[PDB]
C-alpha cells in the first residue's frame, strides 16, 4: 500500500501501539484547546455536516465522529488503524449511534469505503505540524472525497522565527562537559566531548517559551489541504528572510503552527503559537551549534529543509546567514528524537 | 518516534 | 543465534539504539552508587583481576573494563552490541590501553572470542532486576568462562513486600476514571471504564518511597549467576507468604533488588533497597486494581509469576489473598511499559 | 522497553 511503501514495518508497529493506549487518546482528548476547538468548528458550521456523509481519518476514540454526529451528519465513516478501533466501536454502540457512525479498522490507505464523502475531518498534526507524516494520510484520503467536498481542517500554516536564548544554548555544553573530565573514576573521558555535543544539537527541543525570545516576526509556510498532494510533503523547502527586530545572538529557529477550518458559516482557527494558551504540541526549537550575531535592521536569510524519512518523520536541515555580514550557520536535526524539555 | 504525542498538564 | 530466537528483531534494534546514545551511557555512569560500587567491587578484589583474562558483557562506554584494567588484568574483551562500541574504542585509544582492552563489537551470543576467560563482569540489571532480559545474555556468556572462573556480579536478590499508599492508588484510579465520564463533550465514555482500569493498572510504578509504607518483611528470590542457566529466567515463579505487621489496605507489592560481588578478598553488595541511597533503578511497585484489606497478624499469600516475552521483558502476574478472609486480587502487569512517576 | 533505564 502507499502507507507500507513509505514506512518501515517496525516504525508503524510502534506508532499504532502508542495510539492503541487509552491513556494516549486521553492525553489528546484532554487538550481542551484542541478538542474544544474541533467541536466548535464542526458545530458552528452545522450546514457543512447536517445530513452529510463524513470520513474521519484516524478516528481514535471516535471523538471527532461524535462531534460530526452532534452536528447532524447522516453517515460518518470512522477509520482507525490502531487497536483503539475496537474501543471506538464499543463507544458507538454504547452511545446508540450504530446507524450513523461506522468504525472501519485499518489504515486509510488500505481500507474500502462503501461511498464517497462530502467532507473529511481529521486531527493528523504532529509537533512541528509534520511529525508522524500523518498529513500524507489525510491528503491520501481525498480519493474518497466528492468533487467540491471539504476538509476540516482546510489549511495548515507553519510558523518559523529566530530566537535568542543564551541559557538554552549554553546548557548543551554544560551537559556535554560531563565528558570533559581527565579522571572520571580514573578514566579520561575527554575524547567523547565533541560527539556528546553533536548528539545534543541533533535534538529539536519541545517545550514552551516566553515570546520575548523571538527576534523577528515569523514567516509562514502554508499547506492547502484541498489542493496539496501527498508527494508535496516528501521534501519541504521553507525559504526565509527575517527582518531582525532586535539585536543579539541568534541561537536557532522556533516553530509552531495553526490550522483553519474554513466552513460555510465561519472560519475557525486552532493555533499552537506561544501567544496562545498551551497545547500538548507546545512549540519546537531547533538550535544552531554556532550562533549568529545580528542587529535590528539586518536580514537573516536561509532555508529550512525537511526531508521525509521511513520512520514517519523528517531529517531537518537548517542553513542561515546574516546577509550584511555573511556570517553563516548550518544544522542537522532528527525530528523523531526530540528533547522533551518541559517541566 | 517513541512518544509522537507529548503529555500535557 | 540464541539471541534472535529469543528476541523480536525489532526489539533488539530499538534496545541497542537506546544504549547507542552518549546521554544514556552518561545517565548510568553518573549514578555514583552504581559506578563507585562496581569500582570498589573490582578494585578491592584485585586478585580476581591481576593478570587475568576478563569478559565485559555489554561494555557500553567501557567503564567496567577500565576498572578491570586498573586492577591489573592482562586482557579484557569488551563486548558491546550497540554503536557505543565505537566510542568505547576511542576511549581505549585516548587512554592508551589498546594493549589490554579489546572492543569486540556484536552481541555476546554471536561473536567469537580468542580464548576462555577467568572472569565475567557485567551490568545487566534492569528495573526489578529482570527487565531487558540482559541477564540471559550474561548467563549465556558462561560458554566463555573457565572452570571455577568467576561472575561479577555473582548473585542477585529480588525482594518483594506489600505496601499501602492510597495517594498513589488514587492518582492512578483518577486517571482511569476519566473513562467513567458519561458526558465528555457530550459523549458517554463509561463503557470503557473497565478497559481503562486494566490498562493503567498494567503499568508498574517506578519511583522511590519511604519504608514506612511497607507492611511486612520482604520475601527474597535469589538467582545464582554462577549456577543458573539462561532458560531458568524464561519462567520465574515467586511464591510468597507475608506475615502482616500492620493493619490497613494493601495497595500492591513493592520490589527492589540487590547484587553481590563475591570476590576472593571480600564480598561487596550493590543494593537498590528503599533503605539505601537512591539509584537510577529507583524501586518498582505493582498496584492491585482493588486493594486488599488486612489485619496485623494476617498472612498474605500467593504467587508472582514472570513470563519472559519477545520484547525483551516479562508479563507479570500477581495473585494474592488474605488467608483469613479469602479476599483475593489477581493482576497482570506489563513490565516493559512502566509509569516513571519520580518528581 | 521503550526507555529501559530512565534518568537519575
Ligand atoms: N494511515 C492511518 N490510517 C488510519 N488511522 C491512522 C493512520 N495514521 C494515524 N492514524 C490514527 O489517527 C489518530 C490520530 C490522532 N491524532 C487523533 C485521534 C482522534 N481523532 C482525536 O482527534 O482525538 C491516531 O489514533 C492514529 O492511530
Ligand atoms: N546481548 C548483548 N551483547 C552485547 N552487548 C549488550 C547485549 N545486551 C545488552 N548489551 C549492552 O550492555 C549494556 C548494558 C549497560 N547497562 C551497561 C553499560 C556499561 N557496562 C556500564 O556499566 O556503564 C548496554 O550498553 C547494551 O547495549
Amino acid at each position: 500500500s502507499v502507507f507500507s511503501e513509505r514506512t518501515e514495518e517496525s516504525s508503524a508497529v510502534q506508532y499504532f501501539q502508542f495510539y492503541g493506549y487509552l491513556s494516549q487518546q486521553q492525553n489528546m482528548m484532554q487538550d481542551y484547546v484542541r478538542t474544544g476547538t474541533y467541536q466548535r468548528a464542526i458545530l458552528q458550521n452545522h450546514t457543512d455536516f447536517k445530513d452529510k456523509i463524513v470520513l474521519d481519518v484516524g478516528c481514535g476514540s471516535g471523538i471527532l465522529s461524535f462531534f460530526a454526529a452532534q452536528a447532524g451528519a447522516r453517515k460518518i465513516y470512522a477509520v482507525e488503524a490502531s487497536t483503539m478501533a475496537q474501543h471506538a466501536e464499543v463507544l458507538v454502540k454504547s452511545n446508540n449511534l450504530t446507524d450513523r457512525i461506522v468504525v472501519i479498522p485499518g489504515k486509510v490507505e488500505e481500507v474500502s469505503l462503501p461511498e464517497q464523502v462530502d467532507i473529511i475531518i481529521s486531527e493528523p498534526m504532529g509537533y512541528m505540524l509534520f511529525n508522524e507524516r500523518m498529513l500524507e494520510s489525510y491528503l491520501h484520503a481525498k480519493k474518497y472525497l466528492k468533487p467540491s467536498g471539504n476538509m476540516f481542517p482546510t489549511i495548515g500554516d507553519v510558523h518559523l522565527a529566530p530566537f535568542t536564548d543564551e541559557q538554552l544554548y549554553m546548557e548543551q555544553f554544560t551537559k556535554a562537559n560531563f565528558w570533559y573530565q581527565p579522571s572520571f573514576h580514573g578514566v579520561d573521558l575527554s575524547a567523547l566531548r565533541g560527539a556528546a555535543v553533536d548528539e545534543y544539537f541533533r535534538q529539536p527541543v519541545v517545550d514552551t517559551f516566553d515570546i520575548r525570545i523571538l527576534m523577528a516576526k515569523s514567516v509562514k509556510y502554508t499547506v492547502n489541504f484541498l489542493e496539496a498532494k501527498e508527494g508535496d510533503l516528501h521534501r519541504i523547502e521553507i525559504p526565509f528572510k527575517f527582518h531582525m527586530l532586535h539585536s543579539g545572538l541568534v541561537h536557532g529557529l522556533a516553530f509552531w503552527f495553526d490550522v483553519a477550518f474554513i466552513g460555510s458559516i465561519m472560519t475557525v482557527w486552532l493555533s499552537t503559537a506561544p501567544t496562545e494558551p498551551l497545547t500538548h504540541w507546545y512549540q519546537v526549537r531547533c538550535l544552531f551549534q554556532s550562533p549568529l550575531f545580528a542587529k535590528a535592521g539586518d536580514t537573516l536569510s536561509g532555508t529550512c529543509l525537511l526531508i521525509a524519512n521511513k520512520r514517519q518523520s523528517y531529517d531537518i536541515s537548517i542553513v542561515a546567514q546574516v546577509d550584511q555580514t555573511g556570517s553563516k550557520s548550518s544544522n542537522l536535526l532528527d525530528l523523531k528524537n526530540p528533547f522533551f524539555r518541559y517541566t | 518516534g517513541k512518544a509522537p504525542r507529548k503529555q500535557l498538564a
